[PDB]
This record gives C-alpha cells, sequence and structure tokens, in this order.
RNA sequence: UAGGGAAUAGUUUAAAAAACAGCUGACUUUCAAUCAGCAGAUGGAGGUUCAAUUCCUCCUUCCCUAACCA
RNA sequence: CCGAGCCUGGUGAUAGCUGGUUGUCCAAGAUAGAAUCUUAGUUCAACUUUAAAUUUGCCCACAGAACCCUCUAAAUCCCCUU
RNA sequence: AAUUUAUUAAUGCAAACAGUACCUAACAAACCCACAGGUCCUAAACUACCAAACCUGCAUUAAAAAUUUCGGUUGGGGCGACCUCGGAGCAGAACCCAACCUCCGAGCAGUACAUGCUAAGACUUCACCAGUCAAAGCGAACUACUAUACUCAAUUGAUCCAAU
C-alpha cells in the first residue's frame, strides 16, 4: 500500500464542513510503501500432520504465504481465533486426562518416520572384547544416525552380543511408537580412515 | 572490519543453544540445538563416552576455543602466543628451546634456566647450514644482526619483538616454557585456538581449574572491555566430539 | 582572488565562558595561543585556536 | 545545576590561568631566542653554500638535514 | 492520482504521478455460500481477512465504504440472506 | 570544506628487504644489455617506552567519498 | 492569408507601445541627481500644488577659507548692516 | 542553453510465486589384532543451493520529448571595447559637474590581540541603502615607542537561504 502526504498544508475547514481543496493541495510526497516492509508471520493452529509441524492443536507462526497458499486452503490449519483456541485448548485436556489418547509430538514423528527407514551401522572394536549393552549401542545412534536416544527406551534382542553380526533394535519413541530398526555390527573404522577408503575411492 | 571476518562473528554468535535435554526421550539431534554446557558435567561425560567407545583411559583433551581474537577497533587485533603453565601441567614433557647468545653471560643465564640448545655463531651457522628443529626461538638483541641470516631460514619463526623474544632478559619465553604450555594459533586466522588442556584421566576439579587459566591466559592478548574477546568453547577429546561448555560465568 | 597566504581561525578562551574571537594568521605559522580580553571573567585570559574558519 | 556547574568549571580553570600564563610568557621568550639562533645559523650556512656553487634546493636540503641529524645523534645518546 | 515534485524538492518541476495498486488473484471459499471464488485483491485485502478469521467474517463486518466493491457488497447480501432464510 | 585512508632510498614495492634509476667501473667500434661494486630511506613536530616504520597526538601534502547551496 | 487548420470557451488574455478621453470660468505651475535586465518605464530625491504651524528668508561689511604647481582667471563660499 | 523524466524501453532491488540438496584426501614411530582393522599423537566446528514470466513500488541508464530564456551601454545595430572601487586633469579659488574624454591604480599586505564596552555632538558621494569622525564615561594601558577609534587611497557584495 502507497502511504502518501500533501506538501501544503490544507486550512482547517471545521465543524462540520469540508476542507476546501486548491489544486496544491494533489501534491504528495511517498511516505511509504508497505510492501517494502518487513514480512510477519501467521499465527495458525494446526488440524492434521505437517512435517514442519504436526502436533494438531499446536499454535504455530509460520510464512503469510505458507498458510495462505498451502495450510489455510486445504483446511490443515485453521485460523487462531479466540474461538478456535478454546475448542483445541479443551481437546488438551481430554487428551492428558481423559479417553482421548496421546499423540507424539512434532519431533516424534519425525523421528519416527526415519527410524521406520534407517539402519545402524554398530561399528565395533576388534582387538578389544566388547559386549553390547543398551548404553553402549545408544552412542552410536548419536554417531551414526544422529539421533539421540535414551539408554532406558532401547530393548536390545536379549542376547549377549560379543561377535560381528546381525541384530534388532526395538526403538520406543516417547513411550506410544515402538520401531524395530535392523542392526548391523561391524568391526569399528575411524571416521578418517571410513571415509578415505571408500567415500574418497569411489 | 572486513566482510567475511565480521559477517562470520556475527553468524557464529547466532547459532541457538538450549538449556537441558528436550521433553522428548528420543529426538533427533537436528531438530534441537546444542544442549550440554556445564564444564563439570562435560569432563564426566567424555569419561562416560571414553567407556562406552573403547579406548585409553588417559587421552588429550584437546579444546578448541572460537575467541574472539579480533574486532579491537575497527581494526583487528593480531594472533600471539602468551605461554603460561596451568595449575596442574599434564603428563606431556616438553623441553624444547633455542637461544642464541654469544659471548655473553646470558649463555650461562641460559642454560642455567633450563636452556635445550645454547650457543652463539656457531649454533646460527649450524641452524642455517644444516636441518635442526625448535618448537621456540630467543635471541638478545646483541644477536639479533648475526640471527638477521635466519630469518629467511625460519620463516618469520625467528624471533621477533611482537612475541617478547628479544630483550636482554632472556627467561620471558625461555624459563616458562618447559613447565608453559603454548597458546597456538590459527592458520587460517578464523580464531580457533587449539590447545590441549589435560589428559582425560585428571580428576574434574583439576581440569575445571586447567580451564580458567586459560581463560585469563586467552584474554591476556586482548583483555579489554571494549570488545568481547569470547564467543564459543568446544571441550572435545581425541576421539570424542566437542562440547558447547556455558564459559559466559566464567569469562571474567 | 590572489593566492591564499593568511587564514582565518577561531580563537577559544581557556577560562572555560566560552567566549570566541576570530583572528588572522599565516597559513604556513603555528597555532596561535593569544592572551586576549575575556568580557565574561573580565580580564585577560590566554585563547587557543580550535579551527579554521576560512581561508583568507 | 547548569549554572553551578558552569560556574563551577570556570572558576577551576581560572585557578589554573596564572601558572599557565607563566609558562606562555616562558615559551614566547624562548621562540624569541631559537628564532635568532636559525636566523645566525641558517643564514651563514646558506650564503656561504649559495655563493660557492650558484654565486638552491639541494644545498639549503643538506644543511637543513645535517643540522637536524647533530640533534638527533646528541638525542640518540640521550 | 496527483502530483509531485521531481528529486523531492519544491523549486523543481512538478509533476504527474499515479500510484497503482500491486494485484493479485487468488482463489477464496465461502462457508455460508459453500462456493470458491476467482477474485483480483491487494495484499491489504488477504491481510484484512486474516484479522477476520475468513472471507465470510471480512464480508459481513466490513462496512460498505470500506469494502469499496460492488462484488463485495453482492456476496454480503448472498450471505445475509442465507443466514435471514 | 566534511569525514575515511595514506605518507619508506631519486623511482616503485616489501616487513628496515629487493627492483629500477644514478651509476664508479669492466665488457661491447658506438649504445643497449650483462657482471661486479658503491651510494642511498622510515612527510614534519611532540610525547610514552631502555629501545617506536611497528602506541598515541597535532600540523603539512595527496587520495577517496560526499559536498561546493545562497 | 497553415513555420501549422477552424470554431467556441478560459477572455473585458496582456500590451513600460500607438491612438482616443465630452460643460463654463479663475488661479498657482519648467526640471540638480541616484538606482534599476535600466535608459520608450519606474522608485527615491529635486521641482511643482494645497492646508497648517511659527520665524526668519533673500539681498549682503569687515574679518576669514593651502600648500604642492604654470594660465598669478571671471568668480564662489561665509556674512552683520541695509 | 537551463530545468525535468511524468511517459516509453532496458537493467537492478523489493514485492509475488517453487522447492531442491545437505560433503570424503588416511597411512601403525610403538603396540594390538587370525582377518578386516584397531590403541596412542585430535574422530571438532560448520548447513548450503535456491523459483521462468506478467503485474506493482523504488532506483539507474537511454530514447523521445516537454517547459522557459537568450543582459545592458553604444554618435543606428552588429563586431570590437566597456560595466564595481580609488587618485589626478578637464573642473585654476566652498561644494557639485559629463563624453566609447585624457592618465595612473585597487579586488591586498603588514603589525596588534582592550582593532574591549559604552555614549554627547556631527559628516555624508547629491534619494534610500551603505559609508565616516568622534568628547565624556566603564574597563585597561602608562611611568614621554609623535601613547587609548592601529598602518594603508581604493583593497569590496544587500535580502532570503545554508552551515554552526
Ligand atoms: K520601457
Ligand atoms: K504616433
Ligand atoms: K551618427
Ligand atoms: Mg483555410
Ligand atoms: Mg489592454
Ligand atoms: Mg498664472
Ligand atoms: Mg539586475
Ligand atoms: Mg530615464
Ligand atoms: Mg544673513
Ligand atoms: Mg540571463
Ligand atoms: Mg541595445
Ligand atoms: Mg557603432
Ligand atoms: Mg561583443
Ligand atoms: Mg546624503
Ligand atoms: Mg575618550
Amino acid at each position: 500500500t502507497v502511504i502518501v502526504e500533501r506538501w501544503w498544508k490544507v486550512p482547517l475547514a471545521g465543524e462540520g464542513r469540508k476542507p476546501r481543496l486548491h489544486r496544491r493541495h494533489r501534491v504528495y510526497k511517498l511516505v511509504e510503501d508497505t510492501k517494502h516492509r518487513p514480512k510477519e508471520n501467521l499465527e495458525l493452529i494446526l488440524t492434521q500432520s505437517v512435517e514442519n509441524v504436526g502436533v494438531r492443536g499446536d499454535l504455530v507462526s509460520v510464512k503469510k504465504s505458507l498458510g495462505r497458499n498451502r495450510l489455510l486452503p486445504q483446511g490443515l490449519a485453521v485460523y487462531a481465533s479466540p474461538e478456535n483456541k478454546k475448542l483445541f485448548e479443551e481437546e488438551k485436556l481430554l487428551r492428558q486426562e481423559g479417553k482421548l489418547e496421546k499423540i507424539q509430538t512434532k519431533a516424534g514423528e519425525a523421528t519416527v518416520k526415519f527410524l521406520k527407514s534407517c539402519r545402524l551401522e554398530v561399528g565395533m572394536k576388534n582387538n578389544v572384547k566388547w559386549e553390547l549393552n543398551p548404553e553402549i549401542v545408544a552412542r552410536h545412534f548419536f554417531k551414526n544416525l544422529g539421533v539421540v536416544v535414551a539408554p532406558h527406551t532401547l530393548k536390545l534382542p536379549e542376547e549377549p552380543i560379543t561377535r560381528w553380526g546381525e541384530y534388532w533394535c526395538e526403538v520406543t519413541v516417547n513411550g506410544l511408537d515402538t520401531v524395530r530398526v535392523p542392526m548391523s555390527v561391524v568391526n569399528f573404522e575411524k571416521p578418517k580412515t571410513k571415509r578415505y577408503k571408500y567415500w574418497l575411492a569411489q | 572490519t572486513p566482510d567475511e571476518k565480521k559477517d562470520e562473528i556475527e553468524k557464529i554468535k547466532a547459532y541457538p543453544y538450549m538449556e537441558g535435554e528436550p521433553e522428548d526421550d528420543v529426538y533427533l539431534k537436528r531438530l534441537y540445538p546444542r544442549q550440554i554446557y556445564e564444564v563439570e558435567k562435560a569432563v564426566h561425560l567424555l569419561k562416560k563416552f571414553q567407556i562406552l567407545d573403547f579406548t585409553s583411559p588417559k587421552q588429550s583433551v584437546y579444546l578448541d576455543l572460537t575467541l574472539d581474537m579480533a574486532l579491537g577497533k575497527k581494526k583487528n587485533v593480531e594472533p600471539f602466543t602468551s605461554v603460561l603453565s596451568l595449575p596442574y601441567p599434564f603428563a606431556s614433557e616438553i623441553n624444547k628451546v633455542a637461544v642464541f647468545t654469544e659471548n655473553a653471560s646470558e649463555v650461562k643465564i641460559a642454560e642455567e634456566n633450563g636452556a635445550a640448545f645454547a650457543g652463539g655463531t656457531s649454533l646460527i651457522q649450524k641452524i642455517w647450514d644444516d636441518e635442526i628443529v625448535a618448537d621456540f626461538y630467543v635471541a638478545v638483541p646483541e644477536i639479533m644482526p648475526e640471527l638477521n641470516r635466519l630469518r629467511k631460514k625460519l620463516n618469520k619463526k625467528y624471533p621477533k619483538l611482537s612475541r617478547n623474544s628479544i630483550g636482554r632478559d632472556i627467561p620471558k619465553m625461555l624459563e616458562l616454557f618447559k613447565n608453559g604450555h603454548e597458546i597456538k594459533v590459527d592458520e587460517e586466522r578464523e580464531n580457533f585456538l587449539q590447545t590441549k588442556i589435560a589428559t582425560l584421566d585428571m580428576s574434574s576439579d583439576q581440569i575445571a581449574a586447567n580451564l580458567q587459566a586459560v581463560i585469563n591466559e586467552v584474554c591476556r592478548h586482548r583483555p579489554l572491555n571494549l570488545g568481547p574477546f569470547v564467543v564459543r568453547a568446544f571441550l572435545r577429546s581425541s576421539t570424542s566430539e566437542g562440547l558447547l561448555l556455558k564459559i559466559d560465568p566464567l569469562l571474567p | 582572488k590572489s593566492k591564499s597566504k593568511n587564514i582565518l581561525v577561531r580563537m577559544v578562551s581557556e577560562a572555560g565562558t566560552g567566549f570566541c574571537f576570530n583572528t588572522k594568521r599565516n597559513r604556513l605559522r603555528e597555532k596561535l595561543t593569544l592572551l586576549h580580553y575575556d568580557p565574561v571573567v573580565k580580564q585577560r585570559v590566554l585563547f587557543v585556536e580550535k579551527k579554521k574558519i576560512r581561508s583568507l | 545545576q547548569k549554572r553551578r556547574e558552569r560556574e563551577q568549571h570556570i572558576a577551576e580553570c581560572m585557578a589554573k590561568m596564572p601558572q599557565m600564563i607563566v609558562n606562555w610568557q616562558q615559551q614566547q621568550r624562548e621562540n624569541w631566542e631559537k628564532a635568532q639562533a636559525d636566523k645566525e645559523r641558517r643564514a651563514r650556512l646558506q650564503a656561504e653554500a649559495q655563493e660557492l656553487l650558484g654565486y638552491v634546493d639541494p644545498r639549503s636540503a643538506r644543511f637543513q638535514e645535517l643540522l637536524q641529524d647533530l640533534e638527533k645523534k646528541e638525542r640518540k645518546r640521550l | 492520482l496527483g502530483q509531485i515534485y521531481a528529486n523531492n524538492d519544491k523549486l523543481s518541476k512538478r509533476l504527474k504521478k499515479v500510484w497503482k495498486p500491486q494485484l493479485f488473484e487468488r482463489e477464496f471459499y465461502s462457508e455460508i455460500l459453500d462456493k470458491k471464488f476467482t477474485v483480483t485483491v491487494t495484499m491489504r485485502t488477504l491481510d484484512l481477512i486474516d484479522e477476520a478469521y475468513g472471507l465470510d467474517f471480512y464480508i459481513l463486518k466490513t462496512p460498505k465504504e470500506d469494502l469499496c466493491s460492488k462484488f463485495g457488497m453482492d456476496l454480503k447480501r448472498g450471505m445475509l440472506l442465507r443466514l435471514a432464510r
């Protein structure tokens, strides 16, 4: 929006009268064009799940382009009006205490999708005798797959693993979804050696 | 303030960071900022990783410090090497120092203070005509004219007044070097300083004290309150990832 | 219209009163320090040149 | 407050003035004695040089430089 | 439709100048009418619709002098007639 | 005028060095080139520091950028 | 009557330029200059006209007003009296 | 020639509108490990690309035009010359006095730093504007540098506005 102001003063008209406009009062200066202003975010309440944010009832501040051109037209989100906030707020209470079941958080859904399609390379050193336990296996998610897994969540095959081979790790994400990821125990190779050996070679 | 250098300083400050583990039990690292802070917990955690990742109980903790070594004024400071011994020097033994002093009583003071290589023309000629390696060099003003021969050989590593390595009193760097540990500087001058602090087996409190000593040691170059000298601190073991310490309380 | 041999400068009182007067000096010579009467304090005080007004 | 600060500033600046004048007066006398020294020395050296060579930038520059060196050599000894 | 001074200096030439709004074709859905409309709008209209929490609220809340559109007033009569009946 | 930046041998650069010029010569018919030597500098002033091109300050000259309206 | 048509309107365009400006009778009444895109005009002085106030105006005796330089000019200024 | 780019075209930015990819140069000196490889002497940190047009706003460069003016003096005008200020002659003796008349100059410099303040009475370039000289007084200076409105002939520029 173009906002303008007059160069010349307009004489006061008084109460109940229209201003007397000379032709000099048509000369304007551009005060501001509001399209050049810093863009503000649009506050929406989500309905379905989206990769960025997916917790139904989560107050999200998105770019006006995203909300207007995708979320709102398709119904994935609704306006954060006082009436909508009340309805979604009430539903939250029921989920916490009522019959309504609890649902993954925004990050929980992202991890579950990643955990469904990933394989862990549990690199173990040959020299030192090693026994695989939840704590050690948890460390490899951080290093290899980049997932930060709590030690208690991991459920190992319960058979002591001291030999290179394949097994299965059952990961529980926030206590609701249990994912079983393939486990590939392999001889440990240092980061520099492994990258130079294969990544550089091929 | 060159755009690239100053912009990165703004960018590194921008990197978000958070306190405490997120509510979610299992969370992708990408989804949340850096979290681990406290220096005490950091050392305790580095010991934990050593057990999980089977490795030597004693490892060099190569603390890397992204210390704002620039932007005092719009003119940036320069990289130097303030050498000071930590409260508990780790078990590494380093005693490599060359002292240039010819036909002077300083020859005695040099060796008396633990000089490894002390000599005059004979020592200077040996450096030019034959290969020899020393960690740091010192020379008295009287020998600087003769020592100029090795200026080209040492590629600006020869003694300079800027590094306080030219003076009648040699023990500035000579004496403190053996117990002292050099605060080397980056080659790219990106402001990250790789400086070992302690062995992994050193007690947390001793490593914590060793950390604080360096904080004052590093600010010695520019201890002015005009420009902040410290931005981030990554305490990493030899075979572990760096952890973002909460160094703000320990800065002053 | 001719070679600029002199310049006009502002002499500021050292008494802190802020009284100023303009004097002409040679461009090449050093900054003037003069003993000039200051009306605010009503006695002669040392003045020191601070700025160059214009070229004469 | 503004009035009190201005009067205090003037009073302080005016208590130092008596000594300032003494220093200024001495500088004038010192400058009078320095100009005489220059008037004498520069003229003699420059005049003799000009008479010999050419009956004068090069010669003047030399004498205007060596004299400075002599003063510096004394400062180096200090 | 107005005038301007060249270089924003009153002592310079006075020139004619027209400032036009940036126009966009967007699709909106009306709950009361259960129909989608492709309408030319400005970024201001989109902001006003967001502040009203939907097209229907914007059409019903906005007075005639602020809508400044015969089509907008036709939508209002349509929406009001469905609510009245 | 305004701030920013800059000032090194006669000249142009470097972190107190090299290159050219001046070259004193040698050698080329002549001259260039080439070889070996020799002279050569930290704009000016003041101060700190044992020591300041390398810390600071004022002034001169020049550049840059923006003025240079009435 | 095209160096850019014609008509109406703005329009009683503007013109320091030219022309014109209507009954009777009497009276006073001519002229240093300055500035100005100003010298075909203006504004201020000067002159001129009317009314009012109160007091000198004009004509002029002595005495008096420069050296430097050549015409040692005709004269002027000042000025009581009358 | 001065002023201008609204208009037209081009270019840049913003506005508007998709997503796409997330980065590898060991090497054991010693020791371990049947291998494949590991322990020590660092295995950190770090996201980067990035949406064609039309339209709208703001800039820049062009094109094509628009608006307005084109000083005076002058033995007619043009050309040449001249245009403000001071000294001398013409103008012999109070003042004043012209020519595209006759001659010479000025657009500073130097010394002070009370070239501080204030105030009777006067002069005046024929108006106005501007310009000029000043007793006393205040404050200084002073113990006789022809001293307290510097020397100098002209040595210069109104109002608005701008900088402070
Ligand atoms: K006229
Ligand atoms: K006629
Ligand atoms: K004639
Ligand atoms: Mg016709
Ligand atoms: Mg008419
Ligand atoms: Mg008559
Ligand atoms: Mg004029
Ligand atoms: Mg006339
Ligand atoms: Mg009489
Ligand atoms: Mg003109
Ligand atoms: Mg004419
Ligand atoms: Mg003629
Ligand atoms: Mg002419
Ligand atoms: Mg007069
Ligand atoms: Mg007097």
